[PDB]
């Protein structure tokens, strides 16, 4: 379990934006919901926060209070749990600052969201900040013969024999793995945007943020896509504080504070250079508490080779 | 119930020393196939059973208590073998079949042979499922163990806690050494001979032998050899038919996706070329969880250059 | 006739290069191929044939003159393209179908890109079969040509000759220089620049084009460099659809099994880097023996230590 | 062509074989069958024989005669052609030693035997002897699991594709070619030798010398036999001159005079060290002209390791 956090002590971007929001931070109450290894909590605390409540449902937490307790860190408390099963063991219940990376892949199915409304609508005082606070989704075209061919096509014959039904759970998943920039072959395109303040609770029904929305790229270069591939930037911007402010931004085949999610492509879709890849994506969560998602994708060129259009339902789960 | 997603059996099936091993074993030994009943506990999306099917076996039963037998299913349909390759959805301890099989393939070994794996469901296989000289694919499994050199992950994997943002981690460092690393060690890397760890006859081991002690000796070879960590690997030679197949995932050999286990020790050994270390480790299933592993380590050296009797635990979970 | 018997296919078919060329020049222009008759001239094995279907072609017509069509109209019901693609036993030539068909494709290659090639079978299959805007697959041919050092098979194949067992056989000698060698040119043996031979557009080429004229020059690069041969290869681009694929037998690429054709030099040209020698090649099938190529060479090279001015006659037999 | 020779300049054991049996040749005369580029031919000319005439097919002759031509060897005649054909003109038709390898694959299915015979029967002296004069077959058990792998179970699925029905075409074909040592697992047994004074003659059928032969072998380890070999050597044995008798032996494994050929059990025999493999051999010519001929072979454990029996025929062609 410990191994899994050297990525989170070598994220730099998020250090030094969650290092800007926590400048402020002295003398103001923070909720960290998802705080993992609690590394920004603890620097949190070291920024004489009046109080940390920390709370994840991995066992590293554990391992956190531990740490803090041998660092003279006395202002934080961590807690093991879903956060409707903690809150009644809080020490204090309104919040001045609620830091939660509450969104997933396609921006309304992190299950980490549900708490991030609980903590929105219980937790944050009035006049309290929620970071990030929005979110968008950006969508680009993915040309990857080979990839289609080790994956999908693989199944056509595995060691003298057939395993065409595989294939199938092969296009009906949507696959979080980065993308090389090779692979890369159009532009991006910010299809939807969402905002903490402005979400919806889930308690009732998870639908009340589906969306669709419709989105266009642009191909660099005479090439034949098969992918689409979905990026996560996050932003927060508080007007109390402006300087606080901060972007995780996205860069297509380079690091990103996400994983970006890719759907196959059920037909290819050659472009000439600069020829359009229009379509529209459809988000539904199914599922707040395991982010179950329904990701319906259509995408067309706009002639200049060939007339085509196709479409895909893709599912993701984060548990 | 992982295994109803695609990526582990690709994992697997792209795992061409794995799958070629257990299709070499049946198939360079044919002969042990015909017209006999051919159990495959965890048949996944079925490709053992089919190449037991291929060998000439008569009936084939493929189990497996994941959605994928609904899709192993229909591959074995989509090649012929219908006829002769059934597909159980189900725990094989809670399946009932109408004969005894005379042969039982399985795929049970897990990251040191026994961190989740199946091994206990392979043994309830053969003593329920199976004739009284049931013939086991594999039928061995040896454990092997040797010394290695690994600067660059105890610097990036246990000092890296050391300090993290002006932070003291070092519990962390603490808790790293408790938890074995599946990962490949390199020949390079190996500063010790290959000494066996223990050996299983699958053909006669019983649950309560997987919680084994070993001891065995380490010799530095080819100036200050540093023993950072124990590599541990396994092979399964398939000794039931006339020509030998052995599975192998020694770091001698190109990777497995089973790679190696790595236990860190607590403290590294300062050896010279000759010298010799003596170790006695003791694995046996967690108390509370079943399917963890306790690993107790026992290190006994005394050379030129340091002299360390002390107890390590590990926890593969 | 021979390719009647197994070996010849399986030969081609391991060439993972040629049969992948052709695999992706279709896959990754599949759009090429929905709604579309395409024509396999030569189908062999069917392997094309299969390829077109599963690229989205409505029709796929095979056509192969030796028994092993036969094979391959089981081939393709073997895999459930009984409704897709029709396997025709018989020359190209001496067939007609129903419709014209949108695509061509075929393995028409031989040695030296022309030598006991089917290009002539295609080009009356383009004319006569294919529709006005019919598209080849591949589409473009190109020769290319580079100078070569082969001291190994200079003494072993030319001087060996000069006294054998007391007897002179320099006419043996002399004959062997006649004979193109079909073998693996290595890198190290390329001391020259690649220049382009000749080019042919699949799309208009005619059959009188194929005896074709050629002057190019040839430049040493990087003690002293001794061409003892040319070394000849070819490339055929599939540039028919928006995605473009290349089969290449160059040198510098791994091995195909046309390997690259040595016309070895009656003088070998001492150069060192930097001199330029021009070179004059026709290459037309013999006068009488039509299957035959005759390569006459016209060698000019003035260096700081030759001047060469000869005419070389080479037969591809 | 002319590389085509290189195999015969290097041919050291047949060079002093026939070396030995070229030296009391001084005043008689030779015809050389299936000369080839006539290296043999020129040796017994220049020991001043009476007479050389060598035939071959093959354009070589041609340049052999240039050869002859410009080495002063004025004794020496080459016709290309069927013997049938050249005889006509011949400059003597009666010879004291004829030189021919008449012997095949199955030594009794190489063309130039209906040459031989020929020879025997209108061109040989009263005296006259035929070098070489006598052929044996050696049968070997072989293993070769990934060879079967390579060529059988390969076309089990090629790019996607089962291509069963050439599997067949593979496993009836016999296939010549060297076979590795380390797949030699049996003893060699002289199964069958022919005499050219004992070959029957093809012109009116050409099955007066197929012919069904037991053989026998042990293995030297715990192996598994899934292919049989068959070696050829040849004998000369002169009672007039017995010193020049020689022997084209052979050795499987190493260098031989003929390049082995192999058969594809469709069964493999598993054997114990020392087990014995045995079976039964069927060689029968159909076309002498073209060397057409099938094998048929049965072969079968001893039960060691279990009771298997395996018979196979199998298709040979010279042109
Ligand atoms: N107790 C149990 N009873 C039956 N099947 C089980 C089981 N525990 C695990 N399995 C199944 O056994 C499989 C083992 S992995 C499959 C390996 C497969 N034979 C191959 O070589 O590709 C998993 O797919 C899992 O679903
Ligand atoms: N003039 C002609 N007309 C029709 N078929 C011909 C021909 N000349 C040769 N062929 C056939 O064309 C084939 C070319 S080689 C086959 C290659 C095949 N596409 C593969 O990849 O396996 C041979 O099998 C031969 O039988």
């Amino acid at each position: 379990r410990i191994s899994g956090n050297l990525s989170c002590i070598h994220d730099r971007v998020r250090l030094r934006a969650y290092e800007s929001v926590l400048r402020s931070i002295k003398g103001k109450s923070v909720l960290h919901l998802g705080c993992g290894m609690g590394l920004v909590s603890m620097i949190a605390a070291r920024s004489l926060a009046s109080a940390v409540v920390a709370v994840d449902r991995s066992a590293i937490v554990d391992a956190a209070q531990v740490v803090a307790n041998k660092n003279g860190l006395n202002n934080i408390s961590f807690f093991r749990g879903a956060l409707v099963d903690v809150v009644q063991n809080f020490p204090v219940r309104q919040f001045d600052v609620i830091i939660c990376e509450w969104m997933g892949p396609f921006l309304i199915n992190d299950p980490l969201l549900e708490e991030a409304l609980y903590a929105r609508n219980n937790l944050l005082a009035s006049n309290g900040v929620m970071c990030p606070d929005s979110s968008s989704i950006h969508v680009v075209g993915v040309s990857d013969y080979c990839f289609h061919m080790d994956t999908v096509e693989f199944w056509g014959n595995v060691y003298g024999f057939k395993m065409e039904p595989m294939k199938a759970l092969v296009q009906r998943e949507v696959e979080m793995c980065r993308v090389p920039t090779s692979s890369i072959v159009t532009t991006t395109c910010l299809a939807h945007t969402v905002n903490i303040a402005s979400i919806n609770n889930l308690d009732d029904k998870s639908s009340l943020n589906d969306f669709v929305v419709p989105f266009s790229v642009r191909a660099t270069k005479d090439t034949t896509v098969n992918f689409l591939t979905f990026y996560i930037d996050a932003r927060f911007t508080n007007p109390h504080d402006p300087g606080a402010n901060f972007v995780l931004g996205v860069r297509p085949g380079g690091t990103n504070p996400w994983t970006e999610t890719s759907v196959a492509l059920h037909e290819p879709l050659p472009l000439k250079g600069g020829e359009v890849l229009s379509g529209e994506l459809k988000v539904c969560l199914l599922n707040p508490t395991r982010g179950i998602t329904t990701v319906e994708v259509t995408a067309r060129t706009s002639g200049n080779v060939v007339n085509i259009e196709t479409k895909g339902t893709y599912n993701y789960q984060r548990y | 119930d992982s295994y109803s997603h695609y990526g582990i059996h690709m994992e697997m099936l792209k795992d061409c020393h794995r799958t070629t091993s257990y299709r070499d074993a049946m198939w360079r030994n044919a002969y042990l196939f015909k017209d006999k009943v051919v159990l495959d506990v965890g048949c996944g999306t079925g490709i053992l059973s089919m190449f037991a099917a291929k060998a000439g076996a008569r009936k084939v039963i493929g189990v497996d208590c994941s959605t994928v037998a609904v899709q192993a299913r229909e591959i074995v349909k989509d090649n012929g073998f219908e006829d002769v390759i059934t597909i159980i959805q189900g725990k094989v301890e809670e399946i009932q079949l109408d004969e005894k099989v005379d042969i039982i393939i399985s795929e049970w070994m897990g990251y040191f042979l026994l961190y989740e794996s199946m091994l206990n469901t392979v043994l309830c296989a053969r003593d329920n499922l199976g004739t009284p000289d049931v013939k086991m694919f594999p039928d061995k499994a040896n454990m092997h163990v040797c010394g290695i050199t690994d600067e660059q992950y105890i610097q990036e994997r246990f000092n890296i806690w050391d300090n993290v943002q002006g932070i003291d981690f070092s519990y962390f460092k603490r808790l790293s050494f408790i938890e074995p690393l599946v990962d490949t060690v390199e020949r390079s890397q190996i500063v010790t001979n290959v000494a066996p760890l223990v050996s299983f006859d699958i053909n006669t081991v019983k649950e309560a032998d997987l919680s084994f002690t070993s001891e065995f000796a380490l010799e530095a070879q080819a100036s200050i050899i540093y023993v950072h960590a124990l590599s541990v690997h396994f092979d399964t030679p398939f000794t039931a038919g006339h020509e030998v197949v052995i599975l192998d995932t020694t770091p001698y050999s190109p990777p497995t996706h089973w790679r190696q286990t790595v236990l860190y020790l607590f403290n590294p050994l300062r050896m010279r070329a000759g010298e010799r270390a003596t170790f006695r480790m003791k694995c046996s299933p967690n108390a509370l969880n079943g399917r963890d592993l306790d690993i107790s380590l026992h290190v006994d050296f005394e050379g030129a250059l340091q002299i360390s009797h002390y107890d390590q635990d590990f926890r593969l979970r």
